DNA sequence: AAACTATACAACCTACTACCTCAT
RNA sequence: UGAGGUAGUAGGUUGUAUAGU
C-alpha cells in the first residue's frame, strides 16, 4: 500500500458568488488586503463569501444589492457542464484554484505560524517552543542538527482536472537560534543537502503527516474559514493507491548503501564546491 | 482506490542474441554485440597526466570490485569484460607546456582565457590528425584542479559559452573527431586532497563503477555497439525533439530545436535544426513554423528510408512542453495516409510523491498511474529488484507523459518510453530519470547551439557525449 | 540515367560528387569506424568515362 | 472641419516554462 | 541527481496616448 501527498476536496461549497461592485470598488485598493479570498475579474469581485462581511474596510459596501450578485453552481464547474460567454470552464477552474490556495494562505496565517519566503511559492514552519515536549503523533517535526535548527516544511498548491484535490511539497528550512531564518539562500541549500542523508523516505512521510495533522483542527479535515459562513474542508487523509506487484522489504543494510549512493551522487559531480567550505571559516 | 499499472522491463539485446536486463551484470556475462579489434588512446595533457592517465589505466586492467556489487557490479578487467585489447603501450601523447598555460592564465579574462585554451586543443588535435601517421580514434585531454577551479565564470579571487568541454566538442564537430574529457580529480581520487583529506571526487568504493563508465563511454566512442533494444515494432521513430534555449548574447537567438531519432538502432540519427531567429521569446511557447516543421519530418523520413529501405508507418515525437495544432496541421500535409503522428510531452515539475506506508524501501520504477487514455504518470525512478537498491534520494519523483494529439494507447507509449530510458551510454547506470532521448537532449542542444561556424554537422552520434 | 549525356565531363563530375557525398554520408552516420573505404569502381565506368 | 466615445497596441497582475547552482 | 533559487512568461487584468464615424 502507498499513500499519495494528494488531499482531495471533501465537499465542494455550493456558491461561486460574483460582486459586481463595478464602481464601488476603489482602483487603488489591493485586492491581496481582503481577508476573503477575491479577484477583479472584468467589474466583478468573484468571492465565496456574503457581500456584506466586507464592511469593516469597505464603507461603499453597504449600498450594494443582493440580486445583481451572481453565484455560479460549482457542479457544473467541476463537471465542465458550466457553459457561459461570462466565465468559461477553464480559466474558472484557474481562478478557483488560485481562491483556495489564497483561502489556505490566509487561513493557516490566522494560526500564528511562521513563514520563510520561495521562489515562486512560500513554505512555512513551527516555530520553537509552540509546540509542546517537541513530539506530535509520535513523529519528530522540528528539530536541532549539529548548531543549526531545522524545521520541517510544507507548500500547497491546488491543481483539480484529474478530481478536485490538492497537492503539498514537502521543504524543510533552517535557522542557527529558532529565532531568525538564515540570511543566505544557499547555505539553507547546503543544510538541506546535508540533512537529505540524515533521515529517509519513511521519516518524510512522517513529517508531512505530523505537520498534515498539525495544522488541522478537526479529527478528519481541516477548518479553511474561507467565509464568514461557508468553509471549505480538505481530507486531511493522503489519498491512498496499491500495486499488485511490489517488492521484498531487505534489512536496514540497504538504507546505508541508499546513503552510500548518495555519497556517490557526491563523487560523481561537484560544481564550484570549494569557495563555500574553504571561505566559510 | 485506483490501481497503479506495472510495466515488466524491457531487456536490452546483447552478444549471442540474448538478453538481459542489467546492462553490467549481462555485459559482464555476454558482452558486445559486434566486437572491435581495439582501439588508440590519445591523451592531450602534462606528464603528470600522461602518468596518471597511465597509472588509472593499468588499475582498470586488472578486476576490481566495488563495496557491495548488487548495486554497483564488478568489473571483470577491460579486456574480460569487452574483448578488444587496452594497453599503456602504443599511445600517441601531445605536449602541453606549462608556458603556454601560464602565458594564457596570467590573463584576468576568464572568457577569453577560456577561449584560447580551447583554441589551443583544438589546434593541436587537428596538428595531430592531419599528419601524424599513426591513427588515433579516441582522445583523452586531461584537465588539472587548477584549470577547472580557475575557469569558472563566477570566480572572484562573448559568441562561446564558458564551460570547456561543449565548445571544445562544438568546435570539434566539423573534423569528424571523437573525443573524451577527463578531469584530473575524476581519475586521481588517491591524490586528490582537500583541506580535510578526503578526496572530494570520493571513487574509492565504486572504483568498478568508474571502470564501467569510463569503459563504456570509451567503447560506445570507439565504434562497437555495446547494446541494442530488445523489442521494437516495424515502422516506428522516436523523434526526441530538444527546446535548449539559446543566450548568444543579443542577437535574437528565439527558437534552436533539434532532435534524436530511434528508427531500428540504438544510436541517435541526429539532424542539426536551425539557428532559427523565429517565434519571438514573448511568443516562448516553443512551438514550430511549419516550413521547418516539414524540413525536420521530411529529414526524418529520408533518414528512415536511407537507413531502412522502407516507409516508416508511426512517428513518435518526444518533447517537455505542449503541442499546438497547426504545427501538426503542417504535419499532416507531408505524411502518408497510412503513417500515424504521436506527441508525448514529458514532465518532471509535477510534485507527486508517493509515500510508502510501511516498509523500508519506497514505491519501485515502473510502477505507472493512468489517469486518462491520453495522460499517464510512469515511475522511471526508484526501486528495481535487481540492483537491490533505489537510484533516487529520498522519495523519487515520477514522469507525466501526455499525448498531446494522435489517437494512441496509452500503454504502447508507456512500454516504448521504458524501453527508451534505458540506453544511458556516457554514464554506465541500469536507468535514469528522464528518457535517454531527453537526457541527451541538453547535450546535443549544448553543442549544437555553441558554435554557429557549424553547418551540417556529422550526424552520428560519437562525436557529442 | 547517368549514361546518356553528351560530354563526358559532367557524368565524371556528377559520378565523382554521388560517390564523395556517398562516402560522407556513410561515415557522418554510422557508428562503426572505417579505416580504409574501398571503391570498387566497375570497369565500364572507368572505360567509357575517359577523358 | 470637428462632436462622443470607442480603438491600438501594449505595460503589467497572479502563476507556468526553462538555465544556472550546491551538495550528499 | 533531486530539491531550492532567480529571470520572467502561459493568457486574461486595466493604464498609456491615440483616431473610427
Amino acid at each position: 500500500t502507498y499513500d499519495s501527498n494528494w488531499f482531495p476536496i471533501i465537499s465542494f461549497p455550493n456558491e461561486l458568488r460574483f460582486h459586481r461592485y463595478d464602481w464601488r470598488l476603489p482602483k487603488q485598493f489591493d485586492v491581496r488586503t481582503l481577508a476573503f479570498p477575491a479577484i477583479r475579474y472584468k467589474e466583478y469581485l468573484c468571492t465565496f463569501a456574503w457581500e456584506y462581511d466586507f464592511i469593516h474596510q469597505l464603507p461603499k459596501t453597504e449600498t450594494y444589492n443582493g440580486q445583481e450578485s451572481i453565484r455560479i453552481s460549482t457542479s457544473d464547474i467541476l463537471s465542465g457542464r458550466y457553459d457561459t460567454d461570462f466565465i468559461r470552464n477553464y480559466e474558472c477552474q484557474r481562478l478557483i484554484v488560485q481562491l483556495i490556495n489564497k483561502a489556505f494562505e490566509l487561513r493557516m496565517k490566522d494560526k500564528n505560524v511562521r513563514e520563510y519566503q520561495m521562489s515562486k511559492t512560500f513554505a512555512y514552519w513551527i516555530e520553537k517552543g509552540k509546540l509542546e515536549k517537541d513530539k506530535f503523533e509520535k513523529i519528530k517535526l522540528v528539530g536541532k542538527q549539529k548548531n543549526k535548527y531545522w524545521h520541517f516544511g510544507i507548500s500547497a498548491a491546488g491543481k483539480l482536472y484529474p478530481s478536485p484535490v490538492l497537492m503539498v511539497s514537502s521543504h524543510i528550512i533552517f535557522t542557527m537560534d529558532g529565532i531568525n531564518l538564515i540570511k543566505s539562500k544557499s547555505i539553507q541549500h547546503s543544510s538541506r543537502r546535508k540533512q537529505g542523508k540524515n533521515w529517509w523516505n519513511d521519516k518524510w512521510r512522517e513529517k508531512l503527516l505530523a505537520f498534515i495533522r498539525f495544522l488541522s483542527d478537526d479529527q478528519n479535515a481541516i477548518y479553511l474559514n474561507v467565509g464568514s459562513e461557508e468553509k471549505i474542508l480538505i481530507s486531511n487523509k493522503p489519498l491512498k493507491f496499491f500495486g499488485k506487484m511490489s517488492y521484498v522489504t531487505p534489512s536496514e543494510v540497504t538504507l546505508e548503501e541508499e546513503s552510500v549512493l548518495a555519497d556517490i551522487n557526491n563523487f560523481e559531480e561537484d560544481t564550484e564546491d570549494l569557495d563555500e567550505l574553504e571561505d566559510i571559516e | 482506490m485506483k490501481e497503479l499499472i506495472y510495466i515488466e522491463e524491457p531487456s536490452i539485446l546483447f552478444a549471442h542474441g540474448q538478453k538481459c536486463t542489467d546492462p553490467r551484470d549481462g555485459l559482464a556475462l555476454f558482452g558486445p554485440l559486434n566486437q572491435i579489434y581495439g582501439i588508440k588512446s590519445g591523451v592531450v595533457g602534462t606528464q603528470k597526466g600522461l602518468q596518471i592517465f597511465k597509472s588509472y589505466l593499468d588499475k582498470i586492467q586488472k578486476p576490481i570490485y566495488n563495496h557491495n556489487n548488487i548495486t554497483r557490479p564488478m568489473f571483470p578487467g577491460f579486456e574480460a569484460v569487452f574483448g578488444c585489447k587496452w594497453e599503456s603501450q602504443n599511445i600517441v601523447f601531445k605536449e602541453i607546456t606549462d608556458e603556454e598555460i601560464r602565458r594564457y592564465l596570467f590573463n584576468a579574462s576568464t572568457h577569453k582565457r577560456t577561449y584560447d585554451l580551447v583554441t589551443l586543443f583544438n589546434d593541436k588535435i587537428i596538428t595531430a590528425n592531419k599528419n601524424d601517421e599513426e591513427r588515433v580514434d579516441v582522445w583523452f585531454v586531461i584537465v588539472p584542479e587548477e584549470i577547472y577551479k580557475y575557469c569558472r565564470p563566477n570566480s572572484v579571487l562573448y559568441n562561446y559559452d564558458a564551460q570547456f568541454h561543449d565548445q571544445l566538442k562544438a568546435r570539434l564537430l566539423e573534423h569528424t573527431i571523437p573525443t573524451q574529457i577527463l578531469r584530473e580529480s575524476t581519475l586521481a581520487w588517491r591524490d586528490f586532497k582537500n583541506t580535510f583529506g578526503a578526496p572530494i571526487r570520493d571513487f574509492s568504493k565504486i572504483e568498478g563503477h568508474l571502470a564501467w563508465t569510463i569503459s563504456t563511454a570509451a567503447y560506445y566512442k570507439a565504434g562497437g555497439k555495446p547494446w541494442k533494444l530488445g523489442d521494437i515494432r516495424p515502422g516506428v521513430c522516436y523523434l526526441g525533439l530538444v527546446y535548449k534555449k539559446i543566450e548568444k548574447s543579443k542577437n535574437p537567438q528565439n527558437a534552436c530545436c533539434a532532435a534524436q531519432m530511434f528508427l531500428d538502432n540504438g544510436d541517435g540519427t541526429v539532424f542539426k535544426g536551425e539557428v532559427g531567429p523565429w517565434y519571438n521569446p514573448e511568443k516562448g511557447e516553443y512551438h514550430l513554423k511549419p516550413k521547418e516543421a516539414k524540413a525536420l519530418l521530411t529529414q526524418a523520413l529520408e533518414s528512415y528510408k536511407e537507413q531502412n529501405k522502407s516507409y516508416p508507418k508511426e512517428v513518435f515525437i518526444h518533447a517537455r512542453t505542449r503541442f499546438n495544432d497547426e504545427e501538426w496541421n503542417a504535419f499532416n500535409e507531408v505524411t502518408p495516409k497510412n503513417t500515424n503522428l504521436v506527441g508525448v510531452t514529458i514532465t518532471k515539475s509535477k510534485p507527486l510523491k508517493l509515500y510508502k506506508t510501511e516498509g523500508a524501501f519506497p514505491i519501485m520504477r515502473g510502477n505507472a498511474y493512468i489517469v486518462d487514455e491520453k495522460k499517464a504518470f510512469l515511475w522511471t525512478l526508484g526501486f528495481v529488484p535487481k540492483l537491490q537498491s533505489t537510484l533516487s534520494m529520498e522519495v523519487p519523483n515520477p514522469i507525466f507523459i501526455e499525448i498531446n494529439k494522435g489517437e494512441a494507447e496509452i500503454q504502447q507509449v508507456l512500454k516504448d518510453i521504458l524501453a527508451l530510458t534505458k540506453l544511458n551510454y556516457n554514464a554506465c547506470i541500469y536507468a535514469d530519470g528522464e528518457p535517454v532521448t531527453l537526457r541527451f537532449a541538453n547535450k546535443i542542444g549544448e553543442i549544437l547551439t555553441a558554435s554557429t561556424e557549424i553547418k551540417t554537422p556529422p550526424l552520428a552520434f560519437k562525436y557529442y557525449i
